[PDB]
């Protein structure tokens, strides 16, 4: 079980996340920097959020051995995932939540039926807050159900490049990032960022109280900006290179607003329209749950 | 067998154009 | 299927078999192995395969 | 004697397995092993082509 | 084979026919540069028994590249596991830890 | 050499006595009381022993590196031996006892002429009251000199299941063995027993003396009991098995009673007509010597 560690179960270092800074691994405090910002004319006004609706999909359990946590880390990050909003998978996940059931979800992100010795997982109590929240996503998809997209990216954008006084007001002026860049970097980190084991971070976003919450999100304010620049990626429209002495650089077209499709087909890691439908209800559930 | 000789040889090198396959790889 | 251990281009499908013939709760083997009724003369001896 | 069981070659089993197979994923590796590497794990390769 | 949804409603009590799923799980999408389409399949009858009963592993292709396909299984770590006679008569597990 | 050390070759314990009890080892000591005894309305009585002619086979040296350990250790509990009582063998082993010969029985059994420099064996002392002995059982087979069974199994009875006021006393009611079992545990002792080296256990039972003997009986009391089990399990006629509860148990049918021949055919191990030739004339001087 581990039960769980108070003041996070990322405070363990069993699992932790470090971006591949090429031959030599990083940590995501240290690769922020290597990025510049370019203030633009253009502004974007920070608007709230509507609340989501209570309705996950209803109990099934099909026997499958569901790898719930491999396949939400490879939408959102994963390079041209196939089929991933497609309902079978999350109607068995809002099991979890139920008081009183033999489902358990494993350490390692594969959930089952009853149980099993040689595994060690999470307590049934950890998970249970966890399903209450991630199971929602499921039919995030349907016609009456579904979230926004242009709107939300009102908010990756103070996120990456926001100044602190510009998250403490509410207007930040439209950047363009800059960085320096080893050619196949942009999917490199990509590649990378598949195995963080995100379910870990977001199983603990939901059991963290008070306090521990106020410890929590003071810390780990890097592991998320890390995942949202990535994710910032795919929208942003175009790719320019800069040739400049003998060095080589990458510039991320802008980073608070969604071009709709692109990004660069080859530079990058490419959104398809059964993604802009999911990452969108994603970060409708984390961003609310985080502020 | 009666004169000893001498002979000489050189690697060779063989290419076609890359052929059409009508078969897919991943999903 | 894990007599199929290493011999399967399908990278994926060829890491759930070594994890599971890996964590001692599984042991796969074919051949002539060890038995309890052993030696047991029936005209003819009582081999285990 | 009465012989009340009569004895064979190899058994059969009550549960087999099937396949439907896609004419169309081949891998453009040819793959190639020994032929003891080949036998014991052989008509298990071409039942998951 | 494709029934109608006219006989669905007058086929007799005990007669039971055969009514064919599609899977089609593992598909290869269309190019980038094709006609798109308009308005398109409408599927009408739904089973909710449900159907997935028998299956040792399911679609045995790699997805670009060291990854799984989207809803793909693989073979139960039970069918794979010679255990040991009784301590007397009949077949016994492993046992686990 | 290894000399000889004083309360016994079998205090050394490179070499001992194991029954498999089937995954774990044991000592025999532990394993006889897994048994109980039915006492039934039949009645033997102790018959005093006849003495041994002495006229043990002449020297021969036929160049053979005979195995006399192996072959004697093979006939008593052996599964199904042959020719066990062919001549050779023996002829060749009477050397042994003979003062100043440059013949030397191997530590592993293996007796050689002249000798070795990367073997150690037993002193020539040892072996020389050893096979003053054992050579006699050599000849056990000649019409003359043969020697009884039906009724020195007078004595195996006494031991397998003698109470020590029937072993004080001189007759002893005809009893019925009944132990625990796991179906292939006849044969499977006897298949164990084979390695037991019972040469040492032999070799010294000539050699010890007054007091380091009272020592070596009152010890050795069941490595002794052992054998003669396994040995009276091929004599006895009707195996019957009980099935109660969810355990299953051997009834070996009469400690003390020669039947002749059988005991179970498959369900144990079976003696030939030139074995009831053999481990009589064997029975009768271990006997003797050890009483």
């Amino acid at each position: 079980m581990l039960q769980q560690p108070t003041g996070g179960y990322t405070t363990l270092e069993q699992f932790a996340f470090t971006i591949r800074n090429d031959g030599t691994n990083a940590t995501p405090t240290q690769f922020l920097q290597l990025l510049s910002y370019e203030a633009t004319e253009n502004e974007l006004v920070k608007k709230t959020i509507p609340t989501p609706e209570t309705h996950l999909p209803s109990a099934r359990n099909v026997p499958g051995n569901v790898y719930i946590e491999d396949a939400i880390t490879q939408a959102l990050f994963g390079i041209s995932a196939q089929n991933v909003n497609a309902h079978g998978y999350f109607s068995r996940l809002s099991a979890l939540a139920l008081p009183n059931t033999s489902a358990r979800l494993g350490l390692d992100g594969v959930i089952y039926n009853s149980e099993t010795i040689n595994i060690p997982f999470y307590d049934p109590a950890a998970v249970a807050n966890f399903a209450a929240t991630y199971a929602k996503l499921g039919n995030a998809s349907t016609p009456r159900y579904r979230a926004d997209m242009i709107d939300i990216y009102a908010h990756v954008g103070l996120e990456l490049a926001g100044t602190d006084a510009e998250r403490a007001a509410g207007v930040m002026p439209v950047k363009r990032a800059k960085f320096d860049s080893w050619e196949g970097s942009l999917i490199s980190l990509s590649r990378d960022v598949v195995n963080w084991k995100i379910l870990a971070f977001l199983i603990d976003l939901c059991s963290l109280e008070g306090e521990a919450l106020r410890a929590f999100k003071t810390r780990n304010r890097d592991v998320f900006r890390m995942m949202l620049f990535i994710m910032s990626t795919a929208v942003a429209a175009n790719v320019v290179n800069r040739k400049v002495t003998k060095r080589v650089d990458r510039v991320l077209e802008y980073i608070g607003v969604n071009s709709m499709r692109t990004a660069g087909r080859t530079a990058t890691i490419t959104y398809d329209l059964s993604r802009h439908e999911f990452a969108a209800k994603f970060l409708q559930l984390t961003f609310t749950r985080w502020n | 067998a009666k004169i000893a000789t001498a002979s000489s040889a050189r690697q060779t090198d063989v290419e076609k154009p890359a052929d059409v396959t009508f078969t897919i790889e991943n999903v | 299927p894990a007599l199929l251990r290493d011999f399967t281009q399908v990278n994926w499908l060829n890491r759930d078999i070594t994890n599971m013939l890996q964590q001692a709760g599984t042991k796969y083997g074919l051949g002539l192995t060890e038995t309890r009724l052993d030696y047991v003369r029936l005209v003819k001896t009582i081999v285990g395969h | 004697l009465s012989d009340d069981f009569k004895q064979i070659s190899d058994p059969k089993g009550y549960l087999t397995y099937s396949v439907k197979y896609e004419d169309q994923f081949t891998k453009k590796d040819k793959l190639r092993a020994s032929e003891a590497d080949d036998r014991i794990v052989g008509p298990t390769v071409n039942l998951f082509k | 084979q494709h029934v109608d949804a006219e006989s669905i409603m007058t086929a007799p009590k005990g007669k039971l026919f055969h009514l064919q799923f599609m899977d089609g799980l593992l598909r290869p999408e269309p190019s980038a540069f094709d006609p798109p389409a308009s308005g398109e399949d409408m599927r009408l009858i739904y089973p909710l028994q449900p159907i997935s009963v028998a299956r040792s592993m399911r679609a045995i292709v790699n997805h670009n590249e060291v990854d799984r396909p989207r809803g793909a299984v693989a073979p139960s770590s039970y069918e794979m596991d010679t255990g040991t006679l009784s301590r007397n008569g009949d077949l016994l597990y492993s046992p686990v830890a």
